[PDB]
């Protein structure tokens, strides 16, 4: 991945230039924040089985998408899906405490778009499944670090969208 | 930073980063006022620091200026002038990350490598880096000098 | 052929052709002239080459222009000849490339199931092989018929 | 067996100080299903960029009849 | 101290590389005759070899001429001969006094380690030597030697070794083209080394140099391309198969699966899904994976997908709980998508061994590695990664201090040992000359003469053999019916089954021995000395077999117990080194220890049995006593009856 | 065609010199140079 | 791949026909100039390191390239495309000393442009860095050996671009 | 392996002593053997499978090997037998041209005796097969040669033992 304290280091460095008080804000403001990044990944990892099941039950059970017809029906398939709700939020939760999004365009956004469509698994209900697992993790967490997960769970569903 | 090798040893392993990886990247996260301090007290004090140490290196090295030599010429000095200000860049980088991976990437893979194609001695440069962060660590304090320094040394190690 | 076998081994091991390669190619290149001759001999007297072991082949093993015979009748004796003429021409091939490359390429890769699907014994294709290159070894000299009778061999293994 | 027909382009991260030989980094292959997961991790986390995935073997939705 | 071994096996890297070398390797590699273009390599540097070995002729003649040539030109204000063992505008002439002597003896040896070592290029045909030796030396001697003056010095004997050659240009471009590669060389600065880093965090990284891999022999690489020519696919499926099922199964059985072939020389699937579809095939399940057990099979397995053996005692635990839950499907998929696997095969390359000399290698499994790829690795069944993984976590075993392979089965009679080439099995542990072994008494437990001394000799009762004395009178010590003949003899046939094992045949008997000790004029032990140096025994239980299994098995009939270590069998076996067979035997029965076990009247018997031997006794299910390794429940009849 | 005898042929011995003391017993060596 | 030699051996097969006059004489051809690819090709190797470093000295160096922003910038990037100039020299070599293009294409030119369109290698400068290796080889072999090498260093260059 | 070369060069190298004249003796009696071992081995490449053939008909054939029980019996056990001889042929071979039987040390008899007693292949037989194998190519390439690649064939035969 590529941090933000790393993301303004890669900025400077393509420049070619130390860095200067402008990009230096940037460093501090991720340097403060490192305690509410850390408690609400501690927080999401101690409850991340907890948060998928809450938002299954949230966005997907007793829909078409789980009856006869709907690509979550059969237990491999169901299983399947709760596999990789359960890599979006760890992921989100990389990004998170990352502080930036590249972790997501290289290991959540790299091929999976496609991927979907040559399964046919729905865009929308997956969107759909991970705004429900924001607003979980918000509901568990807070909503300041409520709102700085959804950004990375949105560069998520825009991705798939 | 920690932060990211943290979460590349999460991913890895496929799970949350453990409580002993999330305190070091608050330790991390909180000595970053002396890593700013220092990124900045070497950033503006470039000149004094690369002047001190390519004197110091020519002085080790003479041949390096004489005739035959990779620096004879100004064009090939001014090039080790500024190979001299960019590892110092790539110290503070490395400073302020927290750890080794913005010096390594951008100037130590490889770096053999390239340094052979120019017929720059390698142990040249690990001389250049020393001397470098000798006068490096004149211009900071004891205990920015005794937390800049291993950066120093692990471009010497690497170098060779 | 040798420079191509040369190189391939040379890529298999990522590294120039050694001093010793390049002695091999020189004597091939320098042999390529008598090479060349050789095969201008083969070519020359093909259809004397072709009929003579042909007779030979029909003499040796009457069951094959017998009824119930491969080679039964006129038209199939026909295209007999003319797969002894195509494997001459191979062994034309092999004679300027110096290896057997083209032989093994054009010829033998997957024969015994092409014969096997045509109903063909390939003792007998061996056989008459074996007869084109005795009356070829009494066209020419001793010394090129060492040389044609490599191929000829080669031909003839790869079907026995 | 259904299978993902991939085009990925998967640079190594090692050449350099292992000093192997180069090889072609930029592949299409056909990856069967059940490897396919194990195998776009892999490639993500090799830094590589996947470029065309398509079920190549198999229909989408089957419930019964996979192998 | 270490507590396991893997075993060492004689290592030979290349220090070099030769014409014939490289020809033979190359055809031998691929599993072929050398053909048209080995040979005629071979033909040209034959015919070349004469002019070769006079090239080396003159220079080893003129050699001294050659570095006098070169030291005079290097050094100034003195005679750099008073001790023998194009100009760089940094050159200057070094002082001979000032430089110093030990400096100018390595300046001295070191051109004319050149100037022989060119020779050695010339001779071999490759300058590989020069280039292995040479690549790098610079930084090696910067410090305390002028770079400038070795050039100098080079570029003068180059010159003075090429001035002896005004025959043609065949010995001068020869020569010189030899002192070119060596002069570009020394001029080139250190590669850097090749770096084997750890693809988990329980396997160390390592890095080699560079000029180490330069100099052993380099593995052809083989990568399925779609542009390839026909005969460039059947090469590379060829070496496929080579790699996966350790030989040419098609070339030998016609053994093959069309349809994957066909498809990786389409392109349709990479060499890596082929390698993973072969690995599953049920030709590669029946040849290793059925023959094998689990723990087996993955060494196997890693062998023919990663080329390399198991790395640490993790991996083999992950990799027996992947194969126990999968099987072999599942244990191929870890190894072929592996991130290993794809940092050094990718798509493209067929997997080949790694091995000493294509790559840093570890010391925790060298011994095994070394095994597991030699040809040979498919009958071994006893898995080498785990045990030896385990064993190096754990104390010294139950063994003989020469290896598993001496310890005879304990059973009534016969010494079976298991034969190291036989199914091989061994299992070499560091005992040093000071271990002693656990022994188990047959009889009461605190009469185990470790921690009761004086018990020796302590009979042992219902809990151990059966012990035969001459006790009793000796016949005629005239009348019929004295009953003193049948215990004599009953002792005689004991005797002969505690030495042999079991009775002899008809005719075998030592008659004369009988008798003089039913006579009374010799004592049991002597009789038993008789036996023990009988011819018989010698053909049945000395000749046969290796000098320490001999005496291993000796020291258990006659003295009822294995040995303890390394000072009892260092004193036999020195013994058998200077007398031979009958004083090893005088040695056992002379002991001290006989004499306190057993007396003039006793006949030997059964002592002491190691850990494996009763095991193999008291595990059967007919002989395991209930209470033995179990929870035993009392059994009460319900309160409610 | 007998030439072609190399392993076949008549053995050609090579010298192997025995090895002596080498530089680590120098000091002894002085003692040596002083002990006649 | 195919030589020269193995050209007209496919040429002639493809219509069935013995070699014939248009044949030989190239046969000839070719063992007449073998010599000529044996010394270059040993030139070549006895200097391949140092043909890179002039190569890239007079191309790339103090310019864009390896300045920060450019392609070359970074100690790692360096490597890479020295390597890279390394592998091209040694496959033209093979090239000239067959005779033939067929290596490149099979063996050079396979993924290539593909691989690096997708990590943003300049195609321009590194066919300049080729054309300064056709410079410095042709300068270092001859004028004979360096134009019928530097058709294949110029196949490789199209075959990029 | 090693072959005549490095086994000389090693060992004048060992005592730091150019190449002298014992060493210049076995050097160049290597040499001028070099032609007509090359040749011999062209010979027997060309004839493998012939040689096999006679050597086995001569040696194995007919006999309570090749009967029910007999460890050639089936078809895949004929089969490896031949595959063997072939080994023992080409590593012969390699042998002579390499003028040391080093190759056999390290790619034949390392585990040979390991496979065979393993495996309960019987090893007279295979003694007596290889020496109808040593007879055969004596009868193909001639008795001088035949001695040269006997020397081997004898080497390997003694390893069998
Ligand atoms: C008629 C059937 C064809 C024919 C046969 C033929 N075979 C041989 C010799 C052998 N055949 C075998 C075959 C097998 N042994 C096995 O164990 C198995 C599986 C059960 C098989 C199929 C063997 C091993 C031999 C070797 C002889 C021996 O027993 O030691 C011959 C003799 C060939 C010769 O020249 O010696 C013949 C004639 N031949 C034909 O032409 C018919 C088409
Ligand atoms: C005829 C020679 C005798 C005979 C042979 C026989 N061998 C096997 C099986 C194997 N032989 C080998 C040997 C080698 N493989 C190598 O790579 C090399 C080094 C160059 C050697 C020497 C091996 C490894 C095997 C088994 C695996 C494999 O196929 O490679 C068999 C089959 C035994 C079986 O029971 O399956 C046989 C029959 N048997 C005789 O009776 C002849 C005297
Ligand atoms: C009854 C013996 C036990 C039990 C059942 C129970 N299940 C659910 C909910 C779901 N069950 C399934 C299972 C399947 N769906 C399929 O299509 C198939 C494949 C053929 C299976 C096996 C699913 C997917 C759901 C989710 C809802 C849905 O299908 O839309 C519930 C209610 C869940 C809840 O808590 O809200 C219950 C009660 N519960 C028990 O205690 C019994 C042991
Ligand atoms: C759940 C919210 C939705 C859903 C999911 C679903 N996915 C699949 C199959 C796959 N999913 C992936 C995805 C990823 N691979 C990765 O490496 C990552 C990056 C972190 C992701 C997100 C892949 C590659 C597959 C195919 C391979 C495999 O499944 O092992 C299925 C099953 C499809 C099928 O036909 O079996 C399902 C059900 N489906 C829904 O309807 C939800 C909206
Ligand atoms: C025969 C009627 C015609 C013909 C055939 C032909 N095909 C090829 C090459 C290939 N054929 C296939 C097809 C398959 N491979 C598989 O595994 C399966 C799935 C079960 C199929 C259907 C493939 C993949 C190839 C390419 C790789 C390979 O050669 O195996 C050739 C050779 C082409 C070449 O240029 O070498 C030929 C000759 N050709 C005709 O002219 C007939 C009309
Ligand atoms: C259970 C009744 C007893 C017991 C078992 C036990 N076993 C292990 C560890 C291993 N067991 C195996 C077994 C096999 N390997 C094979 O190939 C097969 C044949 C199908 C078998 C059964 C292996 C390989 C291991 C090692 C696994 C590893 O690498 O960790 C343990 C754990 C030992 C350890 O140190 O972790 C245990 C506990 N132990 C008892 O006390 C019971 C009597
Ligand atoms: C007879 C039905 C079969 C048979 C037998 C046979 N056995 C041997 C050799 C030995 N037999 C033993 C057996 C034992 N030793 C013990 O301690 C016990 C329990 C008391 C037993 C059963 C041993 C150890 C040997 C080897 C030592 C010795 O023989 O004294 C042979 C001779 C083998 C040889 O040449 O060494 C034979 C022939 N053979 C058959 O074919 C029958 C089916
Ligand atoms: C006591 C805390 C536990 C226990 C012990 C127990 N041990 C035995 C038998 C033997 N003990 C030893 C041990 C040693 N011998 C040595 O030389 C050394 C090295 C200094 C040691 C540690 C041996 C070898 C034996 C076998 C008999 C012999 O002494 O020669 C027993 C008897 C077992 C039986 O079935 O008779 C017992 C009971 N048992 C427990 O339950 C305790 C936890
Ligand atoms: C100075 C302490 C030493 C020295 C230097 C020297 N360097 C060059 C030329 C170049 N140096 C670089 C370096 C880098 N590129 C990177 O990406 C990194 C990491 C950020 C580094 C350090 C490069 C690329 C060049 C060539 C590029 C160009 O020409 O712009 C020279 C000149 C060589 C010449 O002209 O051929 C010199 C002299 N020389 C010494 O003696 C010191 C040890
Ligand atoms: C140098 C003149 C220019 C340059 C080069 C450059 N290339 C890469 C990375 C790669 N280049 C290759 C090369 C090949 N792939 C093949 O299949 C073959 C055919 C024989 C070749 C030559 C590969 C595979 C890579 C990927 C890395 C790997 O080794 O696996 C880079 C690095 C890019 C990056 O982001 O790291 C560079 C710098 N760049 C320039 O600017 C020059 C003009």
């Amino acid at each position: 991945m590529q941090d933000a304290i790393t993301a303004v280091i890669n900025s400077a460095d393509v420049q070619g230039k130390y860095l200067d008080g402008a990009a230096m804000d940037k460093l501090k403001s991720y340097f403060a924040s490192g305690e509410l990044r850390v408690r609400a990944a501690s927080v999401i990892s101690a409850n991340a089985a907890t948060i998928v099941k809450e938002a299954v039950a949230k966005s997907l059970l007793y829909s078409d998408v789980t009856r006869p017809g709907g690509n979550m029906y059969t237990t491999r398939r169901y299983a399947a899906c709760i596999r990789d709700l359960d890599y979006y939020l760890r992921y989100a939760t990389y990004a998170m405490l990352a502080g930036d999004a590249s972790i997501l365009d290289e290991r959540v956004l790299n091929g999976l778009k496609e991927t979907y469509n040559s399964l046919g698994v729905p865009i929308s209900s997956t969107v759909q499944a991970i705004q429900a697992i924001k607003e979980v993790t918000a509901s568990l967490v807070g909503a300041d670090a409520g709102k700085e997960m959804g950004v990375y769970l949105d560069y998520i569903c825009s991705g798939l969208s | 930073s920690v932060v990211s090798q943290v979460i590349l040893q999460a991913d890895d392993q496929l799970r949350y980063p453990t409580s002993g990886e999330l305190k070091g990247i608050q330790a991390f996260l909180t000595t970053g006022a002396q890593r700013i301090r220092i990124a900045e007290t070497l950033a503006e004090n470039e000149k004094k620091i690369v002047d001190q140490a390519q004197k110091q290196l020519f002085k080790k090295h003479p041949e390096y200026r004489a005739p035959g030599g990779n620096a004879y010429g100004q064009r090939q000095y001014n090039q080790c002038l500024r190979d001299y200000g960019w590892y110092l860049r790539l110290v503070t980088y490395g400073v302020l990350a927290g750890n080794k991976e913005p010096i390594e990437t951008t100037g130590l893979i490889g770096v053999k490598e390239m340094y052979n194609s120019l017929n720059v001695p390698v142990p040249g440069m690990v001389d250049a880096v020393t001397v470098l962060k000798d006068a490096a660590l004149g211009l900071l304090s004891a205990e920015d000098a005794n937390e800049t320094a291993p950066y120093f040394d692990y471009i010497i190690q690497f170098m060779s | 052929s040798i420079v191509t076998k040369s190189i391939v081994n040379a890529d298999a091991e990522a590294r120039y052709l050694s001093p010793g390669e390049l002695d091999r190619i020189k004597a091939f290149v320098t042999g390529g002239a008598a090479r060349l001759r050789i095969a201008e001999t083969l070519t020359g007297s093909r259809e004397t080459i072709v009929k003579q072991a042909g007779d030979r082949l029909f003499q040796k093993r009457p069951d094959i222009v017998s009824p119930g015979g491969n080679a039964y009748g006129e038209e199939m004796t026909a295209t007999c000849l003319r797969d002894m003429d195509y494997y001459l021409r191979l062994v034309t091939y092999g004679v300027v490339s110096g290896d057997v490359t083209p032989i093994e390429e054009i010829g033998l890769v997957g024969v015994r199931e092409m014969y096997r699907s045509l109903g063909t014994p390939i003792e007998a294709v061996a056989q008459s092989v074996r007869e084109m290159k005795e009356v070829a070894s009494g066209l020419m000299s001793s010394d090129d018929a060492a040389e044609a009778s490599a191929y000829f061999d080669f031909v003839i293994g790869k079907m026995s | 067996m259904r299978m993902f027909r991939i085009t990925a382009c998967v640079p190594s991260q090692t050449r350099i100080r292992t000093q192997r030989e180069l090889q072609n980094t930029y592949f299409t292959k056909l990856v069967p299903y059940d490897n396919w997961f194990r195998e776009q991790q892999r490639i993500m986390k090799m830094g590589g960029k996947i470029v065309k995935v398509e079920l190549a073997t198999g229909r989408p939705g089957t419930n019964a009849g996979l192998a | 101290s270490v507590k396991a071994s893997g075993g060492s096996s004689l290592a030979r890297p290349q220090l070099y590389q030769t014409v014939p070398v490289s020809a033979i390797s190359q055809a031998e590699q691929q599993d072929r005759f050398l053909e048209g273009s080995e040979l005629n390599e071979l033909t040209a540097y034959f015919q070349s070899g004469a002019l070769r070995l006079e090239i080396a002729e003159t220079l080893t003649q003129n050699a001294d001429l050659i570095v006098s040539r070169a030291a005079n030109r290097i050094f100034t204000g003195g005679s750099p001969l008073s001790y023998l063992e194009p100009i760089p505008p940094g050159f200057r002439p070094i002082n001979i006094a000032r430089y110093g002597p030990s400096n100018m003896q390595k300046s001295l040896r070191d051109m004319s380690w050149f100037l022989r070592y060119t020779t050695y290029a010339i001779v071999a045909g490759d300058p590989n030597i020069i280039v292995v030796n040479t690549r790098g030396l610079k930084e090696v001697i910067e410090n305390a030697c002028s770079i400038d003056a070795t050039i100098v010095a080079i570029q003068e004997m180059r010159a003075a070794s090429a001035d002896y050659f005004r025959n043609n240009a065949q010995a001068k471009e020869i020569v010189l083209q030899y002192f070119d590669i060596l002069l570009s060389e020394f001029k080139a600065p250190t590669p850097a080394n090749k770096v084997r880093q750890g693809p988990s965090n329980d396997i160390q990284g390592l890095e080699l140099p560079q000029s180490y891999f330069n100099a052993a022999a380099k593995r052809q690489k083989y990568a399925m391309k779609p542009g390839l020519s026909a005969l460039e696919k059947n090469a590379v499926i060829k070496a496929a198969y080579r790699q996966i099922f350790e030989r040419d199964i098609t070339k030998a059985y016609s053994q093959s699966i069309s349809y994957l072939e066909s498809q990786v020389r389409n392109g349709d699937i990479s060499m890596k899904e082929f390698v993973r579809r072969l690995a599953k095939s049920p030709l590669y399940r029946k040849q290793f994976f059925e023959p094998f057990i689990n723990s087996r099979a993955l060494e196997l397995a890693f062998r023919h997908i990663l080329g390399r053996g198991p790395s640490s005692r993790e991996e083999v635990q992950k990799y027996f709980s992947i194969v126990s839950s999968g099987g072999l499907p599942a244990l191929v998929d870890a190894l072929v998508d592996s991130q290993e696997y794809a940092d050094y095969f990718g798509e493209e390359t067929v997997p080949y061994l790694r091995g000493l000399g294509v790559e840093a290698q570890e010391c925790r499994n060298w011994g095994m590695q070394q095994d597991l790829f030699s040809y040979s690795a498919p009958f071994r069944k006893v898995p080498q990664f785990i045990t030896t993984f385990a064993q190096y976590d754990r104390p010294l075993p139950d063994q003989h201090v020469y290896g598993s392979g001496n310890d005879p089965l304990e059973i009534q009679f016969g010494a079976i040992f298991p034969k190291e080439t036989r199914n091989p099995s061994k299992r070499p542990a560091p005992f040093n000359k000071d271990t002693k072994r656990i022994l188990i008494h047959r009889g009461p437990a605190v009469n185990n003469q470790v921690g009761n001394p004086s018990a020796v000799g302590e009979f042992p009762g219902s809990l151990g053999a059966k012990v035969f004395r001459l006790n009793g009178g000796l016949p005629g010590a005239g009348t019929s019916v004295k009953f003193g003949e049948s215990s004599t003899q009953a002792l005689i046939r004991a005797a002969y089954r505690q030495v042999f094992g079991r009775d002899l045949y008809e005719g075998q008997r030592l008659s004369v021995a009988e008798i003089q000790l039913e006579n009374g004029d010799i004592s049991v032990r002597e009789f038993i000395k008789r036996l023990a140096k009988s011819e018989l025994f010698l053909k049945l239980y000395w000749a046969p077999h290796y000098v320490c299994k001999a005496i291993e098995y000796m020291h258990r009939r006659l003295l009822g117990r294995p040995t303890y270590g390394r000072q009892e069998m260092n004193q036999y076996f020195d013994i058998a080194s200077k007398q031979g067979f009958y004083a090893v035997v005088e040695a056992m029965i002379d002991s001290k220890e006989y004499s306190d076990a057993f007396g003039e009247d006793t006949v030997p018997y059964e002592r002491y049995l190691t850990p494996g031997g009763l095991q193999m006794r008291s595990a059967r299910v007919g002989s395991l006593r209930e209470d033995i390794g179990q929870r035993v429940d009392k059994e009460v009849t319900p309160r409610f009856v | 065609p007998s030439q072609v005898a190399f392993a076949s042929g008549d053995p050609i011995p090579q010298n192997v010199a025995r090895r002596t003391p080498g530089p680590s017993l120098n000091r002894f060596k002085e003692m040596a140079r002083q002990v006649k």
